[PDB]
């Protein structure tokens, strides 16, 4: 009723009720960086 | 080498450090806070 990853990790679930095979991904997450000149020069940023 | 550093990293997770258990919600559902918080410390020193 549960599969793991190489790491052992959880990956898939078979739905308790309709037994189907449900694939597992973690959220979204990562890191935040801005680009921007010398403030001498102007106030404009990018966010990567 | 780099793969297999990682995995150690990724397999230390899994260690209690003779806490009571190696999950957070565990701890939070099961003591009370005074020595929960001792179990939290104990892992966070470990993990560090
Ligand atoms: C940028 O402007 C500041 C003024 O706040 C000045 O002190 C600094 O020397 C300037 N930098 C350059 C590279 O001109």
């Amino acid at each position: 009723q549960f599969g793991r990853d190489i790491a052992d990790t959880t990956d898939a679930v078979r739905d308790p009720q309709t037994l189907e095979i449900l694939d597992i991904t973690p959220c979204s997450f990562g890191g935040v960086s801005v680009i921007t000149p010398g403030t001498n020069t102007s106030n404009q940023v990018a966010v990567l | 080498q780099n793969a297999q550093a990682l995995n150690t990293l990724v397999k230390q997770l899994s260690s209690n450090f003779g806490a009571i258990s190696s999950v957070l919600n565990d701890i939070l559902s099961r003591l009370d806070p005074p020595e929960a918080e001792v179990q939290i410390d104990r892992l966070i020193n470990g993990r560090l």
